[PDB]
């Protein structure tokens, strides 16, 4: 039940894009820099409404890398994976959207506070509190 | 499996495709590699490391990663150039960056996070380097504040790379465009409707001076937006300000339309303002 759906290239603070590469069975996610003119992956975020207040109710989202796919947030790993899930989707997949200045956007997970996607060592993976740091496009 | 590029005499780290831990274990390959300092070509773990590059070592480097509940295996398509002295650096090195004119100063230096570099680094602008009030350079990006139009170009960055102690240059370049209009944005605002009665309809809703990412007014029905006699049914328009607007059609009234709401919706990054109609 998302309320709509846009396809946006995801990159970091200091502008390094976010790639995803599926090898179909298991797969890779990039935080990397690209080479002019290569195209950057598109990734699916589906925005739903939640409770959250502001100033009203803030959103938050699903981001599919691909073709039946979405982010899922692994607790205690401090992880983020990709899974297949035809089923109506869980916890771990929707993540509470914030916004500071323009485009500039940070996901924390529904599920459990104050942990955001966000980056560690050249890999994509989830933080416990300006390393949370995602463009759109 | 993925490409990397550099000259000669700079160094070059490359990062293993298949990602993984310290203590995880990586092998590399050409055409069974040192692990550490046959003195010029060698991998420390994930890192492929060339102190420095020569065009000779262009090749493709498999490499693996071993839990081992699994090995991991990816490539790195690698290549190696001789400068040309044409003084502008050619269209392959890494990708373009934009900003606004005092309204976004800041270029990143790629891939520097793969090196080891504890000094400030130097930059140049086509072959020229870049000095005085207006251009900045700090941590592993440069600052630009004066940015016209005229700032276009393309910006290249040397830092050292400094392996044991050793000293070894490298550079990177990638284009710098100037965003034309920078304008802000907020909480989307719905001019029509309020929350009130009709008894042709439209919604109008606003978020902010520029040229937004993600802005959208949409009609949602009793909270969903499909449920459906021939009507109703959504179309669209559009007109220094940024506003949007959605208008619902119905041609022939029928009873069910009483109950249910019907409800505009404007949302944004910031999040979703909602009115009421009946
Ligand atoms: C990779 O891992 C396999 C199975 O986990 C292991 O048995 C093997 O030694 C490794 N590859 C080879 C052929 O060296
Ligand atoms: C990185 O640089 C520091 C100081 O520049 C140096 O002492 C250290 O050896 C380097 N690390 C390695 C082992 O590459
Ligand atoms: C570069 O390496 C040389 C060799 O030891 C060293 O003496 C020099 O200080 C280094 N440059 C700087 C300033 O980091």
């Amino acid at each position: 039940s998302p309320i709509t759906e846009y396809l946006a290239s995801l990159s970091t603070y200091n502008d390094q894009s976010i790639t995803f590469a599926l090898e179909d069975e298991s797969y890779e996610i990039y935080v990397e820099d690209l080479k002019k003119d290569e195209k950057k992956d598109k990734v699916l975020l589906s925005y739903y409404e939640s409770q959250h207040p502001s100033n009203g109710k803030m959103l938050m989202v699903t981001l599919s890398p691909t073709k039946d796919f979405w982010l899922h947030a692994n607790n205690k790993e401090h992880s983020v994976e990709l899974h297949k899930c035809e089923k109506p989707l869980p916890d771990q997949a929707f993540f509470v959207l914030h916004n500071m200045h323009s485009n500039c956007v940070s996901f924390e997970c529904k599920t459990d506070p104050g942990v955001f996607i966000g980056v560690k060592d050249n890999h994509l993976a989830l933080i416990k509190v300006e390393n949370i740091l995602f463009k759109l496009s | 499996s993925k490409q990397s590029w550099g000259l000669e005499n700079e160094a070059l780290i490359v990062r293993c495709p298949r990602q993984g831990k310290p203590s995880y274990t990586v092998d590399w390959y050409y055409s069974s590699i040192p692990t550490q300092e046959r003195n010029r070509v060698f991998a420390s773990g994930q890192l492929l490391k060339f102190l420095p590059a020569a065009v000779a070592d262009s090749g493709i480097y498999t490499c693996i990663v071993r839990s081992p509940t699994f090995n991991r295996t990816g490539y790195a398509n690698v290549t190696i150039y001789k400068k040309q002295s044409d003084c502008n650096v050619p269209d392959y090195l890494m990708y373009s960056t934009v900003s606004g004119s005092e309204k976004n100063s800041k270029i990143y230096c790629p891939t520097i996070d793969l090196y080891n570099w504890t000094a400030p680094l130097e930059w140049f602008k086509n072959c020229q380097a870049l000095q005085g009030s207006r251009y900045r350079a700090h941590k592993s990006f440069l600052v630009i504040d004066n940015v016209m139009t005229e700032d276009a170009g393309d910006y290249t960055c040397k830092f050292i790379h400094n392996e044991n102690g050793a000293n070894y240059s490298v550079t990177a370049t990638r284009s710098f465009t100037v965003k034309d209009e920078q304008g802000f944005s907020l909480f989307p605002v719905i001019g029509a409707p309020a929350q009130n009665e009709i008894k042709n309809l439209t919604c109008s809703a606003c978020f902010g001076k520029g040229t937004q990412f993600l802005a959208a007014v949409l009609w949602q029905l009793n909270g969903t937006k499909i449920t459906d006699f021939g009507e109703p049914r959504i179309q669209q328009e559009e007109g220094g300000l940024a506003c949007l607007d959605m208008v619902l059609r119905i041609a022939d009234v029928k009873e069910e339309d009483l109950l249910l709401q019907y409800d505009c919706l404007a949302l944004n990054l910031h999040g979703l303002r909602r009115h009421t109609v009946r």
